[PDB]
């Protein structure tokens, strides 16, 4: 997989490395899940996300 | 905001109220709990570095409901190559002289890796514009933090469409021609946001065009994927003597 196509499939950031290689990077408040590509919050209030809204449907 | 709709109390909550002597004078936009990123060209006419308030968590102008947090600004940053009364390069980061307290009602913005503001980001067709600037040309500014999805062109269509400062490789376009729909004055210096797979990103501020709403243009913004490296460098700085601060750009 390559960055430039679909982010790499990685829902944040990705880096491409030397061979067919690929790193998916979630931003601070956030961890990569076993999946490789998937970011989970890891404090309350996340950059980018709306609280009563992650509420609202929570 | 001409066009838009209220903002949801809560839902814009990185929109930033800048102030001076308690009057109106730009937004901004929260990327973590001390830094703002604004327009270079809210700060020409500055007289008094020290007067300068950042506001968060703020909604309706005409009350207060105790969700709002005010800050001092303590620094002022601004590329070396923005020159006063022109519109390139139109980008500043602000450090509050105390961090805000993260709440339901302010939370920073993401500020993208470039490599993804450039490769995925910028082919996101829409993006939320927000500011209690003016509700029409010529008209009264908002009480309320007004709203607006706007499309993004790419460069070439919108000098092809469009019918005076370059459209430079700092800058992009989006919105409408039709006269129905833009960010206007005191609208400036706020976020262009825009979604990716259930989180929010910084990728553009409002900055100028045309006068506000005005056909045959579109609103013009900072394109900040071109500062991610410039803004993350300073963050990781320790503040200087004096509010203002030029750094070299590049
Ligand atoms: N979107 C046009 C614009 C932006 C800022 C100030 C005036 C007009
Ligand atoms: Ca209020
Ligand atoms: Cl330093
Ligand atoms: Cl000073």
């Amino acid at each position: 997989l390559i960055c430039v196509n679909e982010n790499g499939g990685c829902e944040q950031y990705c880096s491409d490395h030397t061979g067919t290689k690929r790193s998916c990077r979630c931003h601070e408040g956030y961890s990569l899940l076993a999946d490789g590509v998937s970011c989970t919050p890891t404090v309350e209030y996340p950059c980018g996300k709306i609280p009563i809204l992650e509420k609202r449907n929570a | 905001i001409v066009g838009g709709k209220v903002c949801p109390k809560g839902e814009c909550p990185w929109q930033v109220l800048l102030l001076v002597n308690g009057a109106q004078l730009c937004g901004g936009t929260l990327i973590n709990t001390i830094w703002v990123v604004s327009a270079a060209h809210c700060f020409d006419k500055i007289k008094n570095w020290r007067n300068l308030i950042a506001v968060l968590g703020e909604h309706d102008l005409s009350e207060h409901d105790g969700d709002e947090q005010s800050r001092r600004v303590a620094q002022v940053i601004i590329p070396s190559t923005y020159v006063p009364g022109t519109t390139n390069h139109d980008i500043a980061l602000l450090r509050l002289h105390q961090p805000v307290v993260l709440t339901d009602h302010v939370v920073p913005l993401c500020l993208p890796e470039r490599t993804f503001s450039e490769r995925t980001l910028a082919f996101v067709r829409f993006s939320l514009v927000s500011g209690w600037g003016q509700l029409l040309d010529r008209g009264a500014t908002a009480l309320e933090l007004m709203v607006l999805n706007v499309p993004r062109l790419m460069t070439q269509d919108c000098l092809q469409q469009s019918r005076s400062p370059n459209i430079t490789e700092y800058m992009f376009c989006a919105g409408y021609s039709d006269g129905s729909k833009d960010s206007c004055k005191g609208d400036s210096g706020g976020p262009h946001a825009t979604h990716y797979r259930g989180t929010w990103y910084l990728t553009g501020i409002v900055s100028w065009g045309q006068g506000c709403a005005t056909v045959g243009h579109f609103g013009v913004y900072t394109r900040v994927s071109q500062y991610i490296e410039w803004l993350q460098k300073l963050m990781r700085s320790e503040p200087r003597p004096g509010v203002l601060l030029r750094a070299p750009f590049p």
